[PDB]
RNA sequence: AGGACCGAACCGACUAAUGUUGAAAAAUUAGCGGAUGACUUGUGGCUGGGGGUGAAAGGCCAAUCAAACCGGGAGAUAGCU
RNA sequence: ACACAGGUGGUCAGGUAGAGAAUACCAAGGCGCUUGAGAGAACUCGGGUGAAGGAACUAGGCAAAAUGGUGCCGUAACUUC
RNA sequence: AAUUCCUUGUCGGGUAAGUUCCGACCUGCACGAAUGGCGUAAUGAUGGCCAGGCUGUCUCCACCCGAGACUCAGUGAAAU
RNA sequence: CGAUGUCGGCUCAUCACAUCCUGGGGCUGAAGUAGGUCCCAAGGGUAUGGCUGUUCGCCAUUUAAAGUGGUACGCGAGCUGGGUUUAGAACGUCGUGAGACAGUUCGGUCCCUAUCUGCCGUGGGCGCUGGAGAACUGAGGGGGGCUGCUCCUAGUACGAGAGGACCGGAGUGGACGCAUCACUGGUGUUCGGGUUGUCAUGCCAAUGGCACUGCCCGGUAGCUAAAUGCGGAAGAGAUAAGUGCUGAAAGCAUCUAAGCACGAAACUUGCCCCGAGAUGAGUUCUCCCUGACCCUUUAAGGGUCCUGAAGGAACGUUGAAGACGACGACGUUGAUAGGCCGGGUGUGUAAGCGCAGCGAUGCGUUGAGCUAACCGGUACUAAUGAACCGUGAGGCUUAACCU
């Protein structure tokens, strides 16, 4: 059973949930606040959170990283540049999880994820 | 597998009682922006704790 | 860790080379039997003109197991094969008068002195 | 009587003969007494004790009322021993943890891990059917609960799938390997049941 | 947690060297026949090396009279007495358990310089 | 060369599991047999009910066959329910 | 009977390994199977691994596990050659 | 013996143990010569048995991944 | 017969005593050991395989023993379906023939979403006469009970010998059960590494996708068993069969009619667990509410204004608690979760550069890099100031203290 383990399955097989994993973390990067449901979000936190941790010491080695965590050199060079810096001064803790109601065709329990420096 | 009588209304009644829902027992309303909203969501408008963070 | 219809081999020069065992003794649903314990064995190849035949029925201590046993501090002494040191029937003596391989001292008792005099090492 | 220890975690203890023991380190601090019952007060001879220490806005005014005129400082619970004649406790003691300075084995009665919705097989150790050999939707099902109409009705305790677990049990006579009357800690041998910060009751032993 | 870290710091040993997985070791240990503690020379390639703290082991496998003889010491425990390296191996591996399906001359390993 | 060999198309249907008020009034999955022949298949034709056709099981003849289906004799008859 | 994991004949047949129209990844192209969100109990289905033993299971090695390829060495009883 | 009741006939091999298997004995209830007799290399999604390899088939189950089951929201049957 | 599915195996069992072991005895054609037979006793225990469809059996080998029966020859809305008892086929025999054979081989669909009772768990309601939070006592129920071997007593008693005790004491095992992860290990599709094919990141380099996790190799936490802790008792009561002491009806005798003592794994207890819905609703401790009127049918009555306590509930962060409820921790006066820092463990020398070789690759940086669930810390985010249910001294009759 379920005795001291970490991690939601979301109804997802695991290369499934990895790969939706780092395809929701691009979005957030990108889009600077997303909307998802609840455990989803509550799930990327310890994943978006990561990548600004180990973007906030900027090498070659620690950008092949997270050019291998997120796959993508959109995020990869926005993250080294604007979100290395911005979190410079911030012992963890990046993002802000704000619940805002419910999904209208499947109550979903919806929730807002930004980033802390996001205005 | 299958039901040997009919049952009554009585019996149906009693089942489902506890079937029925309770209600949200009391909306907060925000201080600064005056409007209802459940307890730890955010408004309509945006609102949530006084300040507006979104769009 | 050896149950019926196991496939132990010989560790002395009595004579068998492959025997199986049938029935280990000591209780009732007896399941395993360690090293030091006394089982039951049939012997299904002889060297050719050797003390045991082909087709009998005789007991046998086990000496070596796969499975190790464990010491009163945990270190467990694994091997690579399960073994066996032939016995007789009625007297339960060692038939055989030299033991090959190494030896255990879990069997260390009043009862396998002979034994664990003539194996090579102790281990 | 007894101590209220808190069960820290499980190690070795080895001794100079080489032997490696397994070791349970039963954290105790001073049990606080809170309340001493006899018969013409209240019914049988028994002590009440406490152990830790809760915050002050989550106990409550009951509670706090109740160690406040008790005369001890706010603790964590509640525990009551029976008192064996010979025993005069005060209402301001603090039961050390030197009580067992002297005994060699300890009975520990602690909740055990809940492990959920078990099964027979993992509850009750039943068996299975087999896993070929035609089986159809019975690899590990209980299989027949009674018999043809004389009885008609499951007798009752029979052996089914429910809760395993999350219940008071209680090991008998593990034995007190050492006190540590500086760390407080109560170094038994064993298993004693419940998982890491599970409240275990440690009395000297019966049989 | 700290208290268990102290009741194990508190007997745990002092004079580990340094052993990796594949130099081969010889470990003197206390074996008592009769009422006489003396020592036992077991020498073999280490396979298995596991760290807890006091529950440390290491995993000795020899040839001994042809039927191999693994024997996992508990590092931390006064049965061993003296751990000492032979000669320094090297595998790119971390638990040897690839040498137990070869025998002889295909179970040798490259010398650390 | 072959009613040869191993093997995909294609024809099947030997074993197991899943379904069986299912996804399906016989199927899916994993294995399996033949796979240049007594093979298989498209399109059109032919044989009609005591009749057809049958490498033969009383099989198949429109999800029905120890004698189809539709109408008629017909409100057969029923010492039976 | 259904917006049904079933059935249906011809034509066109790219890349990389491959003997191959198998197989794995792909291009052009087309789609994500018309209910979703959780939680990670029993139990069931499809699966993966396993100490030590290896048919002791059982009606029965049923099922699974293994063996698998290309070149070379080699090959018995029997035999209708 | 796909024919054999008594019958698990008797003897031998195989196994520690073999109502099945294989080889003989003939006492064939009730085989038998084109409704064929007896042989037989090849062939068999065929029948019976043994052995090597292999393994959760098992001693004894343990964990893990997914689809259901369970909870919320929508639509919503059935045999009885 | 408008149907109750019929042998055997698996899985669960439960009861009886006409007992197979273990417990207690009486007799013995009982020296001891091993026994024979009879009486009390059902608390536990009661085998693995070969062949057959088997129950049964025979056999091999253990065991303390491998109980005899019921329970629809227990159990197919739980499971094979080998046999029996469908449709194919054949052999012997019968019948001229269609066919038949408790004769024989070969092959042959075992459906169901649980309404009610029952049972295993777990909750909501209200009650318990003011309310709330805690601990309890225990009426009553359940669990558990098995035993081998070795040694001491002591080769003593006994016996001519061989052999070999009773009673008691100690240890070490089997089977069963509870607990746990510290050890040995398994798993560990969320960690690390190798590697095949191919596609993509413009390309080399480095990585990612996909092929059961692509195939392997290790493995953290957790769960686990083969792993390691513990248990069964001791003792007390009343006893059964049996043994008695004293003792008369019956001057003797007599275990019994008066009286008393001994006596078993059986029953009540002792050990563990549930347990005041135990409506017979118990006990003790703590905390909180000390305001107004208005009315008629005056009542343990209704309505209004102010009040809203103790606490609970809701919400949120969640848990070694969990199907959902429930139980536990925490809500800024804060470590609950995530993050972050340090560590530990795991894997096993990352990338980039430089050197060496023609080149694959090696060497130096390098025990480096990466490190899930673990450990100790840090408010960086998220756990909102509230609002909500709950009230405002708690009836009558008697009795005891008070004045
Ligand atoms: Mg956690
Ligand atoms: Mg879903
Ligand atoms: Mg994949
Ligand atoms: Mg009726
Ligand atoms: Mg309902
Ligand atoms: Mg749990
Ligand atoms: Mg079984
Ligand atoms: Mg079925
Ligand atoms: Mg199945
Ligand atoms: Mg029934
Ligand atoms: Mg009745
Ligand atoms: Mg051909
Ligand atoms: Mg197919
Ligand atoms: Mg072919
Ligand atoms: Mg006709
Ligand atoms: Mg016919
Ligand atoms: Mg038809
Ligand atoms: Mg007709
Ligand atoms: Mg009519
Ligand atoms: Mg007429
Ligand atoms: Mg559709
Ligand atoms: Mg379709
Ligand atoms: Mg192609
Ligand atoms: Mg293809
Ligand atoms: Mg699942
Ligand atoms: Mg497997
Ligand atoms: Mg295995
Ligand atoms: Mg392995
Ligand atoms: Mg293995
Ligand atoms: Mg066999
Ligand atoms: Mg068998
Ligand atoms: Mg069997
Ligand atoms: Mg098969
Ligand atoms: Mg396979
Ligand atoms: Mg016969
Ligand atoms: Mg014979
Ligand atoms: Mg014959
Ligand atoms: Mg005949
Ligand atoms: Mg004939
Ligand atoms: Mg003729
Ligand atoms: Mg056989
Ligand atoms: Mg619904
Ligand atoms: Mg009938
Ligand atoms: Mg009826
Ligand atoms: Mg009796
Ligand atoms: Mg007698
Ligand atoms: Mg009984
Ligand atoms: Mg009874
Ligand atoms: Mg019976
Ligand atoms: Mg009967
Ligand atoms: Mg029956
Ligand atoms: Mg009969
Ligand atoms: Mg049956
Ligand atoms: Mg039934
Ligand atoms: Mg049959
Ligand atoms: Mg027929
Ligand atoms: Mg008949
Ligand atoms: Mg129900
Ligand atoms: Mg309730
Ligand atoms: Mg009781
Ligand atoms: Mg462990
Ligand atoms: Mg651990
Ligand atoms: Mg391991
Ligand atoms: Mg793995
Ligand atoms: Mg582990
Ligand atoms: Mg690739
Ligand atoms: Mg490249
Ligand atoms: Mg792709
Ligand atoms: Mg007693
Ligand atoms: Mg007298
Ligand atoms: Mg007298
Ligand atoms: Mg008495
Ligand atoms: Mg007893
Ligand atoms: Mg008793
Ligand atoms: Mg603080
Ligand atoms: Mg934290
Ligand atoms: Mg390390
Ligand atoms: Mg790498
Ligand atoms: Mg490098
Ligand atoms: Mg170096
Ligand atoms: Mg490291
Ligand atoms: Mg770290
Ligand atoms: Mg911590």
């Amino acid at each position: 059973m379920r005795h001291r383990k970490s991690g939601r399955q979301l109804n997802r097989n695991s290369s499934h949930r990895q790969a939706m994993f780092r395809n929701m973390a691009g979005s957030l990067v990108r889009h600077e606040i997303i909307k998802t449901t609840l455990p989803k979000a509550k799930e990327l936190r310890r994943v978006v959170e990561p990548l600004i941790t180990l973007a906030k010491t900027d090498s070659v080695a620690n950008r092949r990283l997270a050019f291998a965590r997120t796959r993508d050199n959109e995020i990869v060079a926005k993250l080294f540049n604007e979100l290395g810096p911005r979190f410079a001064s911030r012992a963890g803790g990046y993002t802000r999880i704000l619940k805002c109601g419910f999904r209208a065709g499947d109550n979903a329990p919806m929730a807002y994820i930004e980033l802390v420096d996001r205005s | 597998a299958v039901q040997q009588n009919k049952p009554t209304r009585s019996k149906r009644g009693m089942r489902r009682s506890h079937d029925a829902l309770t209600a949200v027992t009391s909306l907060s309303v925000d201080k600064t922006s005056g409007e209802k909203h459940l307890r730890h969501h955010i408004t309509a408008d945006g609102y949530y704790r006084g300040r507006k963070v979104i769009a | 860790m050896i149950q019926e219809q196991t496939m132990l081999n010989v560790a002395d020069n009595s004579g068998a080379r492959r025997v199986m065992c049938i029935k280990v003794l000591g209780g009732s649903h007896r399941r395993y039997a360690g090293v030091g314990d006394i089982i039951k064995i049939t012997i299904k190849e002889a060297i050719p003109r050797g003390k045991v035949k082909k087709g009998d029925v005789l007991k046998a201590v086990v000496v070596r197991t796969k499975k190790g046993v464990r010491r009163p501090d945990g270190s467990v002494i694994r091997f690579d094969g399960n073994a066996c040191v032939l016995l007789n029937n009625n007297s339960e003596q060692p038939i055989g008068t030299r033991i090959f391989g190494p030896v255990t001292r879990e069997l260390r008792s009043e009862k396998f002195m002979k034994i664990i005099s003539l194996a090579p090492e102790v281990l | 009587i007894g101590l209220v220890g808190k069960k820290v975690g499980m190690t070795r203890i080895f001794t100079e003969d080489g032997v490696s023991i397994p070791v349970t380190v039963i954290e105790v601090e001073a049990n606080r007494v809170t309340q001493v019952k006899d018969l013409a007060n209240d019914g049988y001879r028994a002590i009440q004790v406490t152990t830790g220490a809760k915050k002050a806005n989550r106990v409550t005014k009951p509670e706090a009322g109740h160690f406040a005129k008790a005369g001890v400082e706010a603790g964590r619970g509640l525990w009551e021993f029976r008192l064996a004649e010979g025993e005069e406790f005060t209402v301001g003691q603090s039961i050390s943890v030197e009580l067992f300075a002297d005994v060699k084995k300890v009975d520990v009665t602690g909740t055990s891990k809940g492990k959920g919705f078990a099964g027979t097989v993992k509850r009750w150790n039943f068996r299975t059917q087999d896993a070929t050999h035609g089986n159809s939707l019975s690899h590990r099902v209980p299989g027949s609960i009674g018999q043809n109409q004389t009885p008609g009705k499951v007798f009752k305790g029979k052996k089914m799938a429910g809760q395993m677990g999350n219940e008071r049990v209680t090991v008998q006579s593990l034995d007190v390997v050492r006190v540590d009357a500086e760390r407080n800690l109560l170094l038994v041998k064993g298993a004693v049941p419940g998982a890491t910060g599970s409240d275990l009751i440690v009395k000297p032993a019966v049989k | 947690s700290n208290i268990i870290k102290q009741l194990e710091q508190e007997q745990m040993k002092q004079d580990v060297p340094s052993f990796r997985p594949g130099d081969t070791v010889e470990v003197k240990v206390w074996v008592v026949e009769g009422s006489k503690k003396r020592l036992q020379a077991f020498e073999g390639v280490v396979i298995a090396i596991r760290n807890r703290g006091l529950h440390s082991a290491f995993t000795v496998r020899k040839i001994s009279n042809g039927e191999g003889v693994e024997r996992v010491f508990q590092t931390h425990s006064p049965v061993v007495d003296s751990i000492s390296v032979k000669r320094r191996g090297a595998v790119r591996k971390a638990k040897l358990y690839y040498l137990r399906e070869r025998t002889g001359k295909a179970a040798r390993i490259k010398e650390r310089l």
